């Protein structure tokens, strides 16, 4: 059995160190790392027995008593965010027992934050309205205190042609009480958030 | 001196009987000390030397589990081997494996061994570097590519430098050689001739040399001999014989070289 | 090294049979069937060491397997139960790592009367965003669908795009019950302003199939794709 | 593939002395494959109480086995070993000679 | 102590 921390946070570009403890390991047991992007198929990352290991996606270091190890992810992208599973795997055994693993989040390096809340207009039926909270730095936002106002969690898009990442969340409601200026009140937003005048 | 541990494994494929016949024999200093046989009423590893009977119950439990692992490994490997050699129908398909470690006075691994044979022929072997493989033919070259891809050698090297040497060390304290006893018998043939048969009994290990001499010189006569054979109690027998003239047989000497002897024996048939 | 799994999503009525199929053309000896409930771990149902050499994993109850050739491994649910709603992953191994298929999401329902396809709407970029940032965000809402069996994608001039796109990882309930899912596509303002540029939000819904008998009165919520689209425009 | 036929030796555990308990051995060695049949005969009759060592092999991979039974040598009782193997066209028989 | 083979088969 292995022990990993529940979660780990980093910003893109940093080096990430994922620790794993396995003090009852035996001499025939490999240390394997798998990752799983949520609801996708898990994916092999690396493994090793004692000798440290480098490959295309990661580095592995194993302590000389073999009772702990750490996965090293050199220059993490947004695409490296996932649950990372450290698992002992007998060299003669085909079975694995997955644990809870470490949830790695990686937030974008936002160069020029321009936080703003825009209103979007339905390209078909009208009087259908959506609010887009966008371009804020990585500081979180929460659901509404109104089954009446539906608020999306933050979502990072990556315009790879430029070097441009941006956060956004969406909010919408059927009410006429609903306006874009009040949509995100339950969040902690920048005091200079741009609210275009209708 | 130069201590060693070996395990000699054999699997013989079976038809719609799914599981092959699987046997494993373990040796310390070339002497049997454990044994597993899949055709037992309850397949278990068992002691084969009195000194192994002191090992705790968990040891026999762990070892029996590993045997059931090997049995399955040989079963799948025999199915794979069947396909590597296309048709080639036979009611006998045999995969053999030898592995173990030679231990030095300094207590480090002196030589590690891992060798496979299929159908009585070398198939694939780990080289002495414990990192590369020697493949005997096209089928073994498939296996070798596969084991290079998955890193098999590292698993075997880790066992050979680690667990193997470590448990060899422990066994040599658990059961903390046996020199030959020799004699000459005398068998008259026809017409003034007699056979002198030099016997060596009760010795271990099997390695021995028997030579007849006349006054320190080897005989140009051809020596009749018998291959070294187990007595059945853990010791071995050998004899060499020679045909000499009746009344002259006191001049001939038998020499017995064995590592259990500080010095090689010299003996003769003494007449009244 | 590729493990194949179809379908990606599946609706089954309680008490019906289920056959999930797994393929790998590298003829690895060993294959696996796992199931993963949301927010929990991967649990081994069965492992196959070779043809007709199958062993129970951690949670075998309610399942059986078939391995007649090395290239396939099938999971059979003889009488589907609602608590077998889950994501099923098959895997294979040659002796090194395991290779996982993309998984099958199975939903087992007492009744099909609550199965609904999405409605899809596209919301065009605000003029305020365009002049303030010189970029243009389109939002797509997929709305009112059940169960959560959708795949949304964006198509620009007929080509599927992944750059500049972010889709909600989880849907939200319209009565926290049918779901809603949102996705954004951000392009440059100049790209948006070209009227020859075509944008499409496509969402694939995995619903009922042909032999799924429907007794309700409204339109059968079959497997289908629902789309909404817009052209750029010089505003 | 190579098949090898078994070499056979028939002999006693201890130097045979009439009226003294001993062991009669049939040592079968150097054979491949391992399927083999070995019978110890007393005056042409197959002996029921025959045990055997565990199957092992040598560096050249060929197998070897000891078949033994307890017996008391007499002056005129006669013993043999009978062996069948796939490489043999008929069972091979080897007489016990106490001088050998 | 017996060797348990590396899980990759022949
Ligand atoms: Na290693
Ligand atoms: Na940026
Ligand atoms: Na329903
Ligand atoms: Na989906």
């Amino acid at each position: 059995k292995t022990t990993q921390p529940d979660s780990m946070e980093s910003t893109e570009g940093e080096t990430v160190h994922l620790p794993c403890s396995h003090a009852t390991i035996s001499g025939n047991e490999y240390i394997y790392w798998y990752r799983q992007v949520p609801l996708q198929g898990p994916e092999y990352v690396t493994h090793g027995l004692q000798q440290n290991t480098t490959n295309s996606m990661a580095f592995l270091a194993i302590a000389s008593d073999r009772k702990s190890s750490t996965l090293i992810l050199p220059h993490v992208s947004l695409r490296d965010a996932a649950v990372y599973h450290c698992i002992l795997s007998g060299g003669s055994n085909y079975k694995l027992t997955f644990g809870k693993g470490t949830l790695l989040t990686v937030t974008p390096n936002i160069q020029n934050p321009d936080p703003a809340v825009y209103q979007l207009r339905d390209s078909k039926s009208s009087d259908k309205s959506v609010c887009l909270f966008t371009d804020f730095d990585s500081q979180t936002n929460v659901s509404q205190s109104k089954s009446d106002v539906y608020i999306t969690d933050k979502c990072v898009l990556d315009m790879r042609s430029m070097d441009f990442k941006s956060n956004s969340a969406v909010a919408w409601s059927n009410k006429s009480d609903f306006a874009c200026a009040n949509a995100f009140n339950n969040s902690i937003i920048p005091e200079d958030t741009f609210f275009p005048s209708p | 001196g130069p201590h060693s541990m070996r395990y000699f494994e054999t699997a013989v494929s079976r038809p719609g009987l799914e599981e092959p016949r699987y046997i494993s024999v373990g040796y310390v200093d070339n002497k049997e000390f454990v044994r597993f046989d899949s055709d037992a009423e309850n397949p278990r590893y068992e002691p084969r030397a009195p000194w192994m009977e002191q090992e705790g119950p968990e040891y026999w439990e762990r070892e029996t589990q590993k045997a059931k692992g090997q049995e399955q490994w040989f079963r799948v490997s025999l199915r794979n081997l069947l396909g590597y050699y296309n048709q080639s129908a036979g009611g006998s398909h045999t995969l053999q494996q030898m592995s173990g470690c030679d231990l030095g006075s300094d207590w480090r691994l002196l030589r590690g061994y891992l060798q496979f044979a299929y159908e009585g022929r070398d198939y694939i072997a780990l080289n002495e570097d414990l990192k590369t493989w020697t493949a005997a033919d096209m089928a073994a070259q498939i296996t070798r590519r596969k084991w290079e891809q998955s890193g098999a050698a590292e698993h075997y090297k880790a066992y050979l430098e680690g667990e193997c040497v470590e448990w060899l060390h422990r066994y040599l304290k658990n059961g903390n050689t046996d020199s030959p006893k020799a004699h000459v018998t005398h068998h008259p043939r026809s017409k003034g001739e007699v056979t002198l048969r030099c016997w060596a009994l009760g010795f271990y290990p099997a390695d021995i040399t028997l030579t007849w001499q006349l006054n320190g010189e080897e005989l140009t006569q051809d020596m009749e001999l018998v291959e070294t054979r187990p007595a059945g109690d853990g010791t071995f027998q050998k004899w060499a014989s020679v045909v000499v003239p009746l009344g002259k047989e006191q001049n001939y000497t038998c020499r017995v070289y064995h590592e259990g002897l500080p010095e090689p024996l010299t003996l003769r048939w003494e007449p009244p | 090294m590729k493990v194949t799994q179809m379908p990606r999503y599946l609706i089954k009525r309680m008490g019906e049979n289920v056959l999930l199929e797994c393929g790998q053309d590298m003829s690895h000896e060993t294959m696996y069937w796992y199931r993963q409930d949301p927010g929990l771990g991967l649990q081994l149902i069965y492992i196959s060491y070779d043809v007709d050499s199958n062993s129970e994993g951690d949670i075998p109850k309610g399942y059986r397997v078939s391995r007649k050739k090395r290239e396939h491994f099938s999971l059979i649910l003889d009488s589907a139960k609602t608590n077998q709603t889950s994501v099923y992953f098959c895997a294979s191994s040659f002796g090194r790592e395991q290779y996982f298929g993309p998984g099958t999401r199975l939903t087992v329902l007492e009744d099909l009367k609550n199965v609904f396809p999405p409605e899809v709407a596209v919301f065009e970029p605000s003029e305020a965003e365009i002049s303030h940032t010189q970029k243009a965000t389109l939002v797509c809402l997929a709305t009112g669908f059940y169960p959560d069996h959708v795949e949304l994608s964006w198509w620009v001039n007929g080509k599927e795009v992944h750059s500049g796109v972010c889709t909600d990882p989880q849907p939200l309930k319209e009565q926290p019950s049918r779901y809603a899912l949102s996705s954004r596509l951000r392009v440059s303002a100049t790209f948006w302003q070209n009227p020859r540029n075509h944008f499409r939000c496509q969402v694939q819904f995995y619903g009922l199939s042909e032999n799924d008998e429907w007794t309700q009165d409204r339109a059968k919520p079959v497997t289908q794709i629902v789309s909404a689209e817009a052209w750029g425009r010089a505003d | 593939m190579i098949q090898r036929t078994p070499k056979i030796q028939v002999y006693s555990r201890h130097p045979a002395e009439n009226g003294k308990s001993n062991f009669l051995n049939c040592y079968v060695s150097g054979f491949h494959p391992s399927d083999i049949e070995v019978d110890l005969l007393k005056n042409g009759e197959r002996i029921e109480k025959v045990e055997h060592s565990d199957l092992s092999f040598s560096k050249d991979w060929s197998f070897y086995l000891l078949y033994y039974t307890e017996f008391t040598p007499t002056e005129k009782d006669e013993y043999a070993c009978r062996v069948n193997h796939v490489t043999l066209s008929q069972p091979k028989i080897v007489k016990w000679d106490r001088d050998m | 102590s017996s060797l348990c083979n590396f899980r990759a088969y022949v």
